[PDB]
């Protein structure tokens, strides 16, 4: 198991170092285990943690306190994502298939990509992934790499050049977090050499950096939300007689992507516009946060069901997406608020509430000590 | 960058490449292959006319424009790679299924695949353009997600017997597990 | 002059005249009389929205007021020989010309709308030389306009002798008397 | 010559002709004598609009003189089926097809100039020939007339009987007097 | 540049930016300001006022905007609030003036003309700053080092309507 394991989770080094040190290094956690004389003999599944924790990589085996997690995994983030159902489905699958040994051998654990209306929520439910499961998320945004020689600093740049010293930004990153969530916003803004990289990072599981070191990214899932669902959303045509529009739409991103980066993508998750019903529950998720805040510094706030609804009305956005609710809840809820707080009844505020009142159409904050 | 390819040169002719410490590498021995996607977008395109034509050849002449002639004038040999058949997809899933096994191997679960079951699973990823690349989705979809749920939460916790097969009524996989 | 109708794209912003932009959209515009070179422009257009999309239904806006007999059936051809059907709506007028592409699209797709017309008749072709050489024109003409009601009562079905009776002297028609008589199928649907 | 305005965009100016950017605007412009390729040039410009806006209202200023009467129906015919009702803003002379399309107008849009003039006279069709051919002819002449009469009655709501008395004979109505006809229902001055 | 837009944009949806050389810049604790508005006068026959919601909308990019938190609108100066600007560098002046130990009997008068040359409707107060720096401060500053006002001196302004510039009167 040693040696299977190690060559199959650790790479920087050779065949007889790397598989000593792990039975070295398992006779020596087996040293200091006999809490309670439990020093009988070093098994299997003492191999399996201790190259675990070599390689910062999950155990082969998954245990009873991950195994708990994973199960409702699903359930856990629809808690903070509404809606979007299959995108959480195609995640949590990915995750259960690699931990239980059925993922590729030379692939990462999830490739897929993210595409649909704005401020549905393509980096949200990446986030509350990466928190959901302590995974350290990898950020990088594909803002700052619209331009062909950009790609210098992913992988560093080659030899006897300014950039050869510093290294690159992704290669090292992986190396630092080899178990890390990678999230690429906006990937199509990104020059379409780019693209090309993460060819070799999704077929084998490997990208090489100007000092010729391997990244491993078997143990990475990567996410690239873009936004080229949005174009397609308007489905109208110029005629005197209307059309379907079905098959046209969805087909413009085969046209930006080469169908090589295409075909190896574990799935294209596709976004469905915010459904009203689901506006509700993001409102409710801000307030909650803004409870939150409040609650460190002892405020507790009170929203009526009434003044939601109408909240949620006034900030519904298809094409925009939920990302307006941030500011309404901001400018009406919140600034009401700071005045209070930093000066006023809201200093050691108690049992706050708010409403509407329908013939004046505008909220009524009301306070208390 | 098509300047890189100059650097290969000297070595499909000459058969050494020269650092900047002025040490000299040998590639007598080595089988230097070379994989590209040069035609398949030409190939993709479609006629407009009233009677169709052909582009075969319009694969090795976008080829052509790519390499340079003293780069390709010093190649053993292009061989174009052709589109797998249905028939050879059909293979294709034995050996997808047989790679499952093995990572099911280590688990202790015997994995069962009827044959009128693969023949599904062929047609419905079955893509010219995509190769066998979506076999291994399609296989992913229907045998892994099940599974690894299973595995992990269910009879195939302990390694035990299962079994795969079609319903002809409802045109849709059917399995079955088995706990010892 | 054309006006311009700017497009949006995620490549960018793809500016365009009135007559492309609908022509992305399969609908091809047959204005005024029918020519050797207006013709060629149609069927130009049929092509190349085959190969784009076999499954799509092409759209044929006819508003012309007839034209030379030998440039239409050109028109006509290359309609029946793509696969996709044409569909066939009437704004305006159609002429002789007009009115056998009209027939010409496909069945269900033809449409007419409220107040068009349609006026159908004899071909008007003139020769002047020696008498040897009317003769053999003289067959020609009378075997195009014999082959025009072949054709066109495939389409609308009617006897051959009922419309060569009806084109005997010249004729109009209404935009609903056009569906009981077989050159469209329904007047468009009110939207 | 047309004089090109650069249109302000997020991305940055993009230089357009005087009428691309009042189409962008929903604002259409009629002119000159009706031709087939000038009827469907307005043709292809009210599609167009409706696909961009099914509820914004296309404005359509009618300055024509007058043209064939089959050119007009086609324009008559596409702006009835457009769900957006048409401003047809008169901004100035309108003969017997410019009172027709005008009058085609969506009721409660349709307004008129201080000083514009509508003049509404019968249609001339007028045909030499054998007697024969002239008899179909002058029926198709009076069936677009009745039709014509028919619908213009529907818009504007006066007596079939009346209209057709005073479309016999050259007919003059005055911006003032338009609108007590029913032609235009009501004035735009500020 | 329309790049330039989309670093902002990472910005206020991330708050946070990576140098090149791998460092990270904390934009949690940094007040954004974007600062947004011509000289050359009317191309025409008659010159005329080039005086310049939905402006913003059209020169900035919904996707922009909507990260914004407020859009704070700034009104044109009025006249009545130009005569406050102009007493700004005036006292500016003074305590600047009583380190040497002089006093400027200057009144609302000399702001009067002041004012109009100062202020410009398109450059706004840009060219009040310069103003002062030579009607104001150039002809007390020579007499000043002279010998006649070292050891303390009293300044004056006089403006005369026909002359139409600012005088100065000096004692000690
Ligand atoms: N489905 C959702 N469920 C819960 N909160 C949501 C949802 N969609 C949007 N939000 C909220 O609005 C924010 C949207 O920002 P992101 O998560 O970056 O998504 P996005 O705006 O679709 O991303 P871009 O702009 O397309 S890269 C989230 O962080 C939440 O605060
Ligand atoms: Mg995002």
């Amino acid at each position: 198991a040693a040696v299977e394991l190690a060559v199959k989770y650790i790479n920087d080094r050779h065949l007889p170092d790397k598989a000593i040190d792990v039975i070295d290094e398992a006779g020596a956690r087996a040293r200091l285990m006999p809490v309670s004389k439990r020093k009988k003999t070093v098994n299997v599944a003492d191999i399996e943690s201790v190259v675990a924790r070599i390689a910062r990589i999950p155990e082969k085996s998954v245990s009873q306190s991950d195994r708990d997690t994973l199960k409702n995994l699903g359930d856990r983030l629809k808690m903070l994502v509404f809606g979007q159902d299959k995108a959480i489905e195609a995640l949590t699958e990915a995750i259960k298939m690699a931990r239980a040994g059925l993922g590729h051998e030379h692939k990462p654990v999830g490739s897929f990509l993210f595409a649909g209306p704005t401020g549905v929520g393509k980096t949200e439910v990446t986030v509350q992934l990466s928190k959901a499961l302590g995974i350290e998320l990898l950020r990088f945004d594909m803002s700052e790499y619209m331009e062909r020689h950009t790609v210098s600093r992913l992988i560093g740049a080659p030899p006897g050049y300014v950039g050869f010293d510093q290294g690159g930004l992704l290669t090292d990153a992986v190396i630092k977090h080899p178990h890390a969530v990678l999230l690429l916003d906006e990937i199509e803004k990104a020059h379409p050499d780019v693209f090309n990289i993460l060819l070799q990072v999704m077929d084998n599981g490997t990208l090489t950096d100007n000092n010729g070191r391997k990244a491993d990214f078997r143990n990475v899932v990567l996410v690239m939300t873009t936004n080229a669902g949005v174009r397609e959303t308007e489905r109208k045509s110029i005629g005197l007689i209307h059309q379907d529009n079905s098959t046209d739409a969805m087909e413009e991103i085969k046209k930006i992507f080469t169908p090589e980066f295409r075909n190896r993508l574990d799935n294209i998750i596709w976004f469905d516009h915010l459904s009203t019903d689901v506006i509700h529950q993001v409102v409710d998720k801000f307030i909650v946060e803004l409870q939150v805040q409040l609650d460190q510094k002892g405020v507790s706030l009170e929203v009526s069901q009434e003044a939601r609804n109408w909240l949620a009305e006034k900030g519904y956005d298809r094409a925009m997406g939920a990302r307006p609710m941030a500011r309404v809840i901001q400018d009406n809820l919140k600034k009401p608020l700071a005045n209070e707080l930093l000066f006023g009844s809201l200093v050691d505020g108690g049992q706050v509430t708010v409403a509407l009142d329908k013939e004046k159409n505008e909220l009524t904050y009301g306070f208390q000590s | 960058h098509p300047d890189v390819f100059n650097i290969l040169l000297q070595v499909m002719d000459n058969g050494t490449l020269t650092d900047n410490n002025g040490r000299k590498a040998d590639f007598r021995n080595v089988v230097l292959v070379m994989t590209t996607n040069a035609g398949v977008r030409e190939t993709e395109r479609k006629s407009i006319g009233l009677i169709h034509q052909d582009n075969s050849t319009d694969a090795m002449e976008e080829i052509k424009k790519i390499f340079t002639p003293e780069f390709r004038n010093r190649l053993d040999n292009i061989i174009w790679f052709d589109h797998l058949s249905t028939d050879v997809i059909h293979q294709v899933v034995d050996k997808f299924i047989v790679e499952l096994q093995v990572q099911l191997d280590q688990k202790g679960v015997s994995l069962e695949v009827s044959q009128e079951a693969r023949n599904w699973l062929a047609e419905k990823g079955y893509d010219r353009a995509m190769g066998a690349r979506p076999m291994a989705r399609v296989i992913q979809d229907n045998l892994k997600k099940p599974l690894a749920n299973e595995l992990l939460f269910g009879s195939l916790v302990d390694g035990g017997q299962v079994t795969v097969a079609l319903d002809k009524e409802k045109n849709e996989l059917t399995y079955g597990f088995q706990s010892a | 002059l054309v006006p311009m109708v700017i497009e949006q794209t995620s490549r960018g912003e793809r500016s365009f005249d009135i007559y492309s932009r609908l022509l992305k959209e399969r609908v091809i515009f047959l204005t005024g009389q029918v020519e050797d070179h207006m013709a060629n422009l149609i069927v130009a257009q049929m092509l190349f929205l085959e190969a784009e999309n076999p499954e799509k239904d092409i759209y044929l806006y006819i508003n012309s007021p007839g034209g030379v007999i030998t440039a239409g059936m050109s028109i006509y051809d290359t309609m029946q020989f793509i696969k996709p059907d044409v569909s066939t709506i009437c704004m305006g007028q159609a002429a002789s010309m007009g009115a056998f592409l009209l027939t010409a699209g496909a069945k269900g797709k033809r449409f007419c709308l409220p107040n068009s017309r349609v006026m159908i008749h004899q071909p008007l072709g003139g020769y002047q030389g020696q008498a040897t050489d009317i003769e053999i024109h003289a067959r020609e003409i009378l075997k195009v306009k014999g082959r025009m009601n072949e054709l066109m009562a495939l389409h609308t079905g009617q006897s051959l002798e009922q419309i060569e009776r009806d084109t005997e002297r010249d004729r109009f028609l209404s935009a609903p008397e056009a569906v009981e008589y077989g050159l469209v199928d329904s007047i468009l649907t009110h939207r």
